[PDB]
C-alpha cells in the first residue's frame, strides 16, 4: 500500500486528563448507560400493555444509543433494562407491576401469571429483562417473529403517565454501515 | 529551509514627561474609581501579542505559520534627568478588554491594580527593568494569519506625580526606552493564509 | 484507464474556509481558492 | 489539477476520484450533541 | 534588602488548637465548600431554564466563595457542584430534572435529551457538573463564548422555588490583584 | 531568531506542446546559427537565481538578508500522452547575458550547445529528470537587496520535434512541471535594505 | 548501459615513442606556451596604450590557444605572460616600458607611476602579468567590469612596431560547448 502522513497516543491521553478524566475507548459500557426514551409516555388506567408497543416506535426514532447503535448493527444478545419514573398528578392507590411475555405476542394471547415485580409510588420501577431465545442471538429488527424471546408486559391501577428509559444488562451487538440521519424541520 | 528563527530584541515606544504636565500620563493613579467615567486615567498600553509581530519587523521571515506558543520578554531603560521625582508600575491584565468591566485592570482602585503581577519603576533609580510574561493564553496556542487574539493587554501606570522644581527646564524631563521580544517560542504548521 | 494521466495538488490548510452562504445550507468558494490566493507551494500537501 | 487530464478519444475525455474516510486515535469527549433537536433518522416515507 | 522586626509559627497552631481546631491554611477545601446563592429562586413552570440566566448575576455580586475570590483570578478549571432545595408550597406531582448544555448556548438552540437526572420532593437536587472544554481552562468571566465548555439546564413540573447554592469539585482558580467592594447602603 | 530554514520545492512554470506546433518552442535546435538574427530558437528561460528567489514565496522569510551562497537544485516532470514522439535538453549558461556574444549557449551550433552541462529529457521515457546547478559566482556570494545579479541562465531547449500522429488530438500533448529548490546554502548578514 | 567494441592504452605510447617523444595529455602546459598574436602590432609614438585595445580584438579572433580555448570555457584565474619583439626600423634611442592598470580601465583614468619594467632594444619584453583580482576568478569575456582585475600598459619613445605573443604563467580556466568556427574566404 501507499501511506503518509504529515507527521499522539498520549497527547490523546493527556488532554484527556487535563481535560477529561473519562477515557473512553469501549461503547459497550455506552450501552450498559441508560437515556430517555419518552418524555411523558401515557398509559390506560387499571390495565395493561406490551412494551412493544412504544419500543418499536422510539426505537425507529433513534432517540437513544440502543436504537440508534441499531440502526448500525444487525445482531445482539443480553438482557435489556427498563425505568418507569412516575409523574401522574392523581392517584387513590397506585400499584405498578411488571411481567413477562415473549417479544412481540399480544397481551390477550399471553398469561398474566410467573416471575413479576411489583411497587408503589416508591415511585419508580427498575427492572432488568434477561436473554432467553431460541436462535443463538437476535436480528434487531427482524419483522417476522412469534415471539423467539422474551420482553416486558407492563400493569397499573389507573390512567398513568410516565418518563422511560432503557438499557442493557451481557448486552451487546455484528458490523453493517449506517442510513440517512433526519435533521431540522424548517418548514415554510 | 533553514534551521533557527528570529529572538530579536526590538523597540516599541519612547515617551517622555515634564514636572507639572498635568495629563492622562499624570493624575497618577486615583485612589479610587467609582465612575466607569473616571477610570485610573492610565499613561500607556501594548495589545500583546500582537503589536510585537507586527512592528517588530519579525513577520515577513515570521509569517506563513499559524499557531505559536511563546513566552514575551520586555525591558525597559531609562536615561532621564536627576532633578525629577516619581515612580512608576508596569503590569498585565490578560483579555482585559472582554471579561467583566468590574475584573479589568481599570475600574479598580491603585491597590489592586499594583495587586496584579510586574515590577516598579523609581524614575532615578531603576536604570534597567526587565520582565517576563508567559503564555497567559487560555488557547493553547496563537493564531496568526488572523493576529485577532491579543490574550493580553499591558498598562503602565503612575504611582506619584513627575515630581521636580518648580517651573522645569527642557532638559527637566524624562524619557524611556521600550523593547519587547520573545523566548520559549515554537511554531509548527504552514499555511498560506497571511496576516494582512 | 492507463492512458488517462495527470497531476493532481493536495493541499491542506487549517482554520476557516471561503465559504458561501444560504438560508438553508452552506457552500464552499471556488474563487478564493485559485493558484494565486492560495498557491499550496510551501503548505503541506501531496502530488498524485 | 496541477496537470490537466491527458485523454485521447480512445478513451473517456475525463476521469472520477473517491474518497474513502476513516479515523485513527479516536477520541470524544461527551455525549450530548450540539443540536436543539435530538437525534432522528430521516426515516424515507412513501413519497416525497 | 533592608527588614526589622519587633520580635509565633506556633502560637498560631497553638491558639488554634485551644480555640479552634480548624488548622485552614488552604483555600482550595473552601471552593469544595457550599454557599448560598440566592434566596428564593423563583422558576417558570413545566419548562426549563439555563442556570447561566441566574449564575451570571450572582456572579457580579460576589454573594459567594466562587464567584468572590473569582473576582480574585482570571482562570480556572474543572468541575462545579450545584444544589437545589425545594421550597414551593403546592404541587400535584413534582418531576424535578437536569440536562447539560454548553456554557452560553441558549434554551432553544440546544438538545433536551442527553445524560440527565431527576428527582422528586426527596426535596433536593444534588448534581456535579464536570470540566468539558476546549482550551485548557477557562477566563472566568470572558464575555466571548460560544459555549466553550459544559454547564446546567433545570426542568421542573410546576412554577417553583428554590433555595440554591454551588461550590467546585478537582475545582481551582491565576493570580490578580482586588476590585473595589460595596458596603451599607445609608440613602437618605 | 530561529534555527533553521526553508529549503521547501517549490513550481515555476509548466508548458505544453502538440504535434506540428511550429513556433520557437519547435524548429528544434537549427544546426547552425550565422545570423545573430536566426539565433538558436529557444523554448524557455528561467534567469537564476532571482526568479527563484522571487516567485518562490521564499523571500518574506527568508528578507532581511544581503549575502548568500548557495546551490540550486531543479527537477522536472511529465506525465504526458504517448503518441507523442521527440526529446529534449536543458542547460545553464552563466552570464549568458553579458559576456561576448560569440560564448552565449545561444549564437552557437547544437553541438556546441549539448556540450554545456546538464541532462536530457525523453519525451515519454525520462519522467522524472533531475539536476543540480552549482555555485556558478564568480563571486564569493550573491546580493538580496539587488537580486540584481542572476549569475546564470537556465535555457530548455528541443531536440526533435514534437513528432506524433497526423492530426494530434487535444490530449494528444505534452505537458511539464517544473521545481525549483536549493541546497548547500548559507546565509550570514541582517539588513533592512529590502528588495523591492 | 549498453556499450560494445570492435576490440591500445599503450600502442598509443608506443608509436608515440617511436614518432613522438612527446606524450602530450594535459593542455596546461599549453597555456604556459606561447604563440603569436599579431603580425606586426603598430603603436603611436612617445605614448602608451592599454594592451587591452588590442588583446579584446585577437580575443575574438582566436587565432591563439589563449583566446581559442576561452571560446570553450567561462572562468580562469592566473597570470597572463605577455612578450614584445621589436621589429621598428628607425629610432635614436629606444625605452619601452610596461605598468600596470585596471584591467578596462583607460590611460587617463589611470596612473603612471608603479611597478614598472623597462629595456632597450635588448629588443625585447618579457613581462609576466600576475593575477589580481577581487571575486575569486574571472569570466573570460564578461563585458562589464570597472576593471576587477589587473593588466598591462605599454609605453613607448617612438612610432614603433612589434610583433607580440602571450601565454600564463598558475593559470588555468570551467567546462563549456565550443561556437562555430570560420574557414576560408573564397569570395568570387
Amino acid at each position: 500500500e501507499n501511506t503518509i502522513s504529515f507527521f499522539p497516543e498520549r497527547m490523546n491521553n493527556e488532554a484527556l486528563m487535563r481535560g477529561c478524566g473519562e477515557q473512553i475507548v469501549n461503547l459497550r459500557p455506552l450501552l450498559r448507560t441508560f437515556r430517555t426514551i419518552n418524555d411523558n409516555w401515557s398509559l390506560a388506567a387499571n390495565t395493561k400493555t406490551p412494551i412493544t408497543d412504544l419500543t418499536n416506535t422510539a426505537d425507529a426514532e433513534g432517540r437513544d444509543y440502543m436504537s440508534y447503535l441499531s440502526f448500525l448493527y444487525r445482531f445482539y444478545r443480553g438482557g435489556r433494562r427498563y425505568k418507569f419514573f412516575n409523574t401522574t398528578p392523581l392517584k387513590q392507590t397506585c400499584y405498578v407491576r411488571s411481567f413477562l411475555i415473549p417479544r412481540n405476542y399480544t397481551a390477550d394471547e399471553i398469561n398474566t401469571d410467573g416471575p413479576s415485580h411489583i411497587t408503589y409510588p416508591n415511585p419508580v420501577h427498575e427492572v432488568e429483562v434477561p436473554f432467553y431465545s431460541q436462535y443463538r442471538k437476535i436480528p434487531i429488527a427482524s419483522t417476522s417473529d412469534k415471539g423467539y424471546d422474551s420482553s416486558l408486559m407492563y400493569y397499573t391501577n389507573v390512567g398513568t403517565q410516565q418518563i422511560v428509559a432503557r438499557a442493557g444488562n451481557d448486552f451487546t451487538f455484528w458490523m453493517i454501515g449506517t442510513p440517512q440521519l433526519q435533521g431540522i424541520t424548517k418548514e415554510v | 529551509s533553514i534551521i533557527q528563527f528570529l529572538q530579536r530584541p526590538v523597540l516599541i515606544d519612547n515617551i517622555e514627561i515634564v514636572a507639572g504636565t498635568t495629563a492622562d500620563n499624570n493624575t497618577a493613579l486615583s485612589r479610587y474609581v467609582l465612575d466607569r467615567t473616571n477610570p485610573q486615567k492610565y499613561i500607556k498600553q501594548w495589545t500583546l501579542p500582537s503589536t510585537v509581530l507586527k512592528a517588530g519587523g519579525k513577520a515577513q521571515k515570521l509569517a506563513n505559520f499559524k499557531y505559536l506558543r511563546c513566552d514575551v520578554q520586555v525591558k525597559i531603560v531609562l536615561n532621564a534627568n536627576p532633578f525629577i521625582a516619581g515612580r512608576l508600575y508596569l503590569a498585565y491584565s490578560p483579555y482585559d478588554d472582554k471579561v467583566a468591566p468590574e475584573r479589568r485592570i481599570i475600574y479598580t482602585s491603585r491597590a489592586g491594580v499594583t495587586g496584579y503581577p510586574g515590577v516598579e519603576l523609581d524614575f532615578q533609580l531603576d536604570n534597567s527593568v526587565e520582565m517576563t510574561i508567559p503564555y497567559a493564553s487560555f488557547q493553547e496556542a496563537y493564531d496568526l494569519v488572523s493576529g485577532n487574539e491579543d490574550f493580553v493587554q499591558l498598562y503602565l501606570f503612575t504611582i506619584a506625580p513627575v515630581l521636580g522644581p518648580s517651573a522645569e527646564s527642557a532638559n527637566s524631563k524624562v524619557d524611556l526606552s521600550v523593547y519587547m521580544w520573545l523566548d520559549n517560542i515554537s511554531l509548527v504548521i504552514p499555511t498560506y493564509r497571511l496576516n494582512p | 484507464t492507463a492512458f488517462h494521466t495527470g497531476r493532481l495538488e493536495i493541499f491542506f490548510e487549517p482554520g476557516s474556509i471561503p465559504t458561501v452562504r444560504t438560508a438553508d445550507n452552506l457552500g464552499p468558494d471556488q474563487t478564493q481558492l485559485n493558484g494565486t490566493i492560495a498557491p499550496s507551494d510551501n503548505n503541506y500537501k501531496y502530488i498524485l | 489539477p496541477i496537470t490537466k487530464l491527458m485523454a485521447p478519444d480512445t478513451v473517456s475525455q475525463k476521469v472520477s476520484i473517491v474518497v474513502w474516510k476513516w479515523a485513527e486515535d479516536v477520541v470524544v469527549v461527551e455525549p450530548k450533541p450540539l443540536t436543539s433537536g435530538p437525534t432522528q433518522v430521516y426515516n424515507p416515507p412513501a413519497v416525497a
